[PDB]
């Protein structure tokens, strides 16, 4: 049995990289030296949002473009009105061991999570006028390391489990497990249509899954190291990763394979937080050397840099409106930049 | 001899100081309470080099002339004992910094928390106040300088408690504070039975070696000028002793920060830049 | 035995993701291309709008 | 959620009372509060502010200095000592939440209201009407107009709508001129010119009976309309 | 400022309020003793854990000599330690957990499995101020057994007597000997048992020590 079953998963291997290889009949550098570059991309820091004591791990806008929430290992998820500066809320954790944060597509709800292997939902807009626990969503057994919300009632979450699992918060319940990677899942993005979304993992890995379906359709495996980040390009046909490899990888759903690498000579640092701009033009990538890196995602040329943080930038998001990137850090500073 | 060794001695003091008033302003690991009193002692340093020692040169190249009013040798004069006693005060106020972190560890623990920026705040406040209130005699009737044509401080009814309480008094207690310090570091490892529980006891011993060679040769010439009968004393120990009395603001720099990790690295970053 | 149901389950997704009608990189790299494009004037990032629309002053 | 409202009935001219408003059901200090007069068969008039945690305070004219807005946090209670009481004080008075951050909701909830018997350059909000007669199911389009643009520099415009309906204390419809309050339909919508503004009932139904204010928000003192009732 | 409407400024005075408590959470977590409570599965944690009080973190507190603690026992995570380990860059100290009995157990030997999580916990990046207190938990079972089994079980290298000294020692030795950094990082080693008060009290101990030279490089005296 197990010998023709692992020759038939190694054939299946030489068959499915043969299709990919198939398929790369030009590399998008080839597409993209044609074009106009970017430019160089000259961001300044227009805020910058304090009151956080320990490491940002992780922050997410609103889609408003206006609100974000961020966690800290303090043991506080503070949602800022980004156009004031202002602290909205401060929640204060059951747990401090928060390593994601997520903010629902209404604004109605934070979630986060860390190694306390619970994904916390926060009703923000409650009649009794403080934040609320209004669900702890237990049943991963190693630490929540990303969650993203398609509504109010609907979380996807991603373990050191090495799976992903999605809820229905209202009953409290995984009513989907993802199980296929054999890595620790660190990220995960959520398409525009929320139909999918990728996750990447300490196996070096990407996969495509189907929410409703509850299956891994494509595995995507260029990367040489552990994958920390992934973002969708904004028309939810590619999606970029960044991993401790130091690269970015930019990665097709319908050609089924990397097109481009992101990655300077003099970056030797792993990638902690990848977003796109609205067009998906520029790639913009938190580091490790304290820095986010700024991406002509269509060339790979390095287009800019956000040089504000102090430690580790742990976090990164662009705003729905594109307006501005949020960079988050160990520094205990979130940074905006346009 | 002495002029242009003053003006070297005014930009090595300007820049050392200034370097770790400009180190504490970029490196936020350096922003610590425990720092705010190393920045108390750089501006300190700053206002002697840049307030008092031109007119220390100017009265030098004169040879102890003085060509000005009575009101600007009061301000002049008043400067420099405040300024001076502010260095002095704020080695006392540091060595006391230094006393917490070892007697009182929980309170210092993150040198940052609100309660320990309340308490340099109030030494700080200290150090200035108390160097104000020594000095502000000498804009009035303590000033008394025997010739308009001169401008130095000599009367024994204010040399005495000048010296004392700007020098005598937190030398002493700078003295018995570190000691205190050592003991207890020895204290320390006695009741846990390494190489840098040894570097702080070689920074005791350059802290009070740098403020005993310079400040008390001064503090003992500028007495015996005034307050001594018979003694073999002159201008020239007293010029010499000044001259390694402001040196103590050329060193403050090398003692207090270039011994620091976080302030090497600050440093560094400033000189490449 | 769980590591031969796992060799099976593991064959079963293989399959499944080789059997993908893919489309040649050339069209997909210019897909993202073409968006690009399209979107390039809506994006304040990549052409920063002027200060009286930026919301972050 | 409540705020139970006690302190009233009669007192004398040159008298004093203190009322109180106990909380319960919500996060009391982390509301500012208000007490809004309601002089008997007249409309709303705002009295006094105290933030969460009681860094700010603001009176009307009519009553600063001569009241003092009182809170205590860990008892959830609000209180007016009313130290120099008058005729023109007669009144029913409301303990009224607020709380202020970007998209919050403030006066959302108000008290049952005490009845107080005392023995016997600001912004004019106008609401040009006073009385409609009308019929359930058809739309309905209340109007207010302010003397100064209450669209400020920031992009919000502060009017506020209150239904109050009959022997009850007012509601909050619609906030900072566009939005609907939790618990209130659809049928309720805002629009304005940030100095004009409308009130739209699409369809009318029996509960919407009651009188309408507009308030604006934009500078203290907060002031009302003088309230427009719709009947069967 | 002319700028801020009633409303804006309102939100301004909560978000400061906000601050006021931010900070006030933050001083009271500034005086709180972070502890990293490591060790293999059956290595005395939980004998530890019982005498400080009296999946995912367990994170307990408890209070000595006016010191508030928080352990953080991460054993219940079965997880990759890379991507969390960071987390606890800003403990004052590690407590590592070896049964000192487990010389002569099956993991492959136990106490080179103990050595192992100890090397790759004490030489991390992560982890290099960060000092350790050792707890070798269990030298009743230990004596036991050595007077039984020798060391050359877990040590063929080894040299000396099976009397509980010599062999304690040793395995001492053993960990503190895979200290690099040693420039910047000390271990505090304690012989344990079941005893309430004196394991407690070495955590007091070794932590004031380490809060102590903390202090000592914030002033530039270490
Ligand atoms: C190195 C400082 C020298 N100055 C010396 C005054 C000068 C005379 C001629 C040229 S400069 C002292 C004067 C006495 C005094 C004091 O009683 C208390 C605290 C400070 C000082 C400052």
């Amino acid at each position: 049995e197990l010998d023709q079953l692992r020759q038939e998963a190694e054939q299946l291997k030489n068959q499915i990289r043969d299709a990919r290889k198939a398929c790369a009949d030009a590399t998008l550098s080839q597409i993209t030296n044609n074009i106009d570059p970017v430019g160089r991309i000259q961001m300044r820091t227009r805020r910058t949002l304090r009151g956080h004591l320990a490491k940002i791990y992780a922050m997410h806008w609103g889609t408003d473009s206006r609100l974000l929430v961020s966690a800290s290992q303090d043991g506080k998820l503070i949602i800022w009105d980004s156009y004031t500066t202002n602290k909205v809320h401060a929640i204060p954790l059951r747990s401090s061991w928060v390593m994601t944060c997520a903010y629902a597509p209404s604004g109605n709800y934070v979630a986060c999570g860390g190694l306390d292997n619970i994904c916390s939902i926060y009703n923000l807009k409650t009649r009794e006028g403080n934040v609320r626990v209004s669900r702890e969503l237990a049943g991963h057994t190693g630490y929540l390391s990303c969650c993203r919300f398609l509504d109010d009632n609907q979380i996807v979450t991603s373990s050191g489990d090495t799976t992903c699992a999605l809820w229905d918060i209202e009953t409290g319940q995984q009513t989907t497990t993802f199980t296929g990677h054999t890595g620790d899942v660190m990220s995960l993005s959520l398409a525009p249509d929320t139909r999918l979304f990728v996750s990447g993992a300490c196996d070096a890995s990407a996969k495509l899954w189907d929410v409703r379906e509850g299956m891994c359709r494509q595995t995507f495996t260029g990367h040489e190291s552990d994958i920390n980040a992934i973002c969708f390009f904004p028309n939810g046909n590619a999606f970029a990763t960044g991993s401790d490899d130091a690269t970015c990888r930019l990665f097709d759903l319908r050609a089924d394979q990397e097109l481009m690498t992101y990655s300077h000579d003099n970056i030797i640092c792993g990638i902690t937080s990848v977003s796109f701009s609205k067009s998906g033009r520029l790639l913009l990538a938190g580091y490790d050397d304290f820095n986010c890196n700024v991406w002509d995602a269509l060339k790979a040329d390095r287009a800019g840099v956000l040089a504000g943080h102090d430690n580790r930038v742990s976090c990164l998001g662009v705003t729905d409106d594109g307006m501005a990137v949020a960079t988050g850090s160990w520094d205990s500073f979130l940074k905006i930049w346009n | 001899y002495y002029a242009l060794s003053y003006c070297a001695l005014i930009l090595a003091i300007v820049f050392g100081n200034g370097l770790v008033c400009m180190a504490v302003l970029k490196e936020r690991a350096l922003q610590t309470t425990t720092n705010y009193l190393v920045v108390s002692l750089a501006v300190a340093d700053l206002l002697v080099a840049t307030l008092v020692m031109p007119w220390v040169v100017y009265l030098e190249v004169t040879g102890g002339v003085w060509n000005f009013s009575r009101i600007c040798c009061d301000v002049f004069v008043t400067l420099d004992v405040m300024m001076c006693t502010a260095s002095i005060l704020n080695l006392c106020a540091i060595s006391i910094d230094r006393y917490t972190a070892v007697v009182m560890p929980v309170h210092y623990q993150h040198g940052t928390g609100q309660s320990s920026c309340r308490r340099v705040a109030l030494m700080i406040t200290a150090v200035w106040v108390l160097a104000f209130a020594v000095s502000c005699p000498l804009l009035f009737g303590f000033n008394t300088t025997g010739d308009p044509t001169v401008c130095s401080i000599s009367n024994p009814d204010f040399v005495i408690y000048s010296s004392v309480v700007s020098f005598y008094l937190p030398f002493g207690v700078t003295v018995l504070v570190y000691a205190r310090i050592y003991v207890v570091l020895k204290q320390r490892r006695r009741k846990r039975i390494p190489l840098r529980e040894k570097k702080a006891t070689q920074m005791v011993a350059i802290v009070l070696g740098a403020f005993i060679v310079c400040w008390l040769p001064f503090f003992l010439t500028h007495v015996l000028n005034t307050h001594c009968q018979t003694c073999h004393v002159s201008p020239e120990l007293y010029s010499a002793t000044t001259w390694l009395g402001y040196v103590n603001s050329a060193l403050n720099p090398v003692i207090y920060t270039t011994f620091n990790i976080e302030f090497r690295k600050a440093f560094l970053k400033i000189l490449s830049c | 035995t769980a590591s031969i149901a796992q060799a099976r389950k593991l064959v079963e997704q293989l399959k499944m993701e080789a059997n993908i009608d893919r489309i040649k990189v050339s069209k997909a790299a210019a897909d993202l291309m073409a968006y690009c494009e399209a979107h390039a004037k809506e994006d304040p990032l990549l052409t920063p709008v002027p200060a009286s629309e930026n919301p972050f002053r | 959620v409540q705020l139970v409202e006690s302190g009233g009935g009669l007192v004398q001219p040159g008298g004093s009372r203190k009322l109180s408003c106990s909380a319960s059901g919500f996060a009391f200090s982390s509301f500012g509060m208000h007490w809004v007069r309601q002089a008997p068969e007249k409309g709303l008039e705002w009295v006094a502010y105290i933030s969460s945690g009681s860094g700010t305070i603001y009176y009307a004219d009519t009553v600063k200095g001569r009241f003092t807005i009182s809170r205590d946090d860990p008892k959830n209670t609000l209180f007016l000592q009313m130290t120099s009481l008058r005729s023109e004080d007669t009144a029913m008075y409301y303990c009224v939440r607020s709380i202020y951050y970007y998209g919050s909701s403030p006066f959302d909830f108000w008290g049952q209201g005490t009845t107080l018997t005392v023995s016997s350059s600001d912004i004019v909000m106008t609401q040009a009407t006073s009385s409609v007669p009308v019929t359930p199911g058809e739309s309905v389009s209340i109007s207010c107009r302010s003397s100064k643009s209450l669209l400020h520099s920031n992009g919000n415009t502060y009017l506020y709508w209150f239904l109050q309906r009959p022997g009850q204390s007012p509601q909050l419809l619609i906030y900072r001129m566009s939005n609907l309050a939790s618990g209130v339909p659809d049928r309720f919508s805002g629009s304005g010119s940030g100095t004009a503004f409308t009130l739209t009932i699409s369809r009318l139904e029996a509960e919407d009976v009651g009188v309408y204010y507009c308030m604006q928000h934009l500078e203290y003192p907060l002031t009302f309309g003088a309230g427009t009732k719709l009947e069967l | 400022g002319c700028t801020l409407s009633a409303e804006d400024k309102a939100a301004v005075e909560r978000s400061k309020m906000i601050d006021r408590n931010l900070r006030e959470d933050g001083e009271k977590a500034a005086r709180e003793v972070k502890l990293l409570l490591l060790g293999a599965g059956e290595s005395g944690k939980n004998t530890i854990v019982k005498q400080m009080k009296i999946t995912g973190i367990v994170e307990t507190h408890f209070t000595f000599k006016d010191l508030h603690f928080k352990m953080f026992d991460v054993g219940a995570q079965r997880s990759e330690r890379k991507k969390w380990i960071h987390c606890f860059e800003g403990v004052t100290a590690i407590i590592f957990c070896v049964a000192l009995s487990d010389y002569d157990l099956v993991l492959m030997n136990r106490m080179h499995a103990s050595m192992k999580l100890f090397d790759s916990i004490c030489n991390n990046k992560w982890f290099t101020d960060t000092s350790i207190i050792l707890f070798l938990n269990k030298k009743d079972l230990f004596e036991e057994k050595i007077k039984k089994s020798p060391l050359t079980i877990c040590y063929p290298e080894y040299a000396g007597s099976n009397t509980y000294e010599e062999a304690a020692a040793y395995i001492q030795c053993q960990f503190e000997d895979l200290n690099k950094r040693k420039d910047t990082k000390e271990i505090y080693t304690h012989f344990t048992c079941s005893t309430d008060t004196k394991n407690v009290q070495f955590v007091f101990d070794a932590v004031t020590d380490v809060i102590i030279k903390n202090n000592l490089k914030d002033c530039g005296l270490f």
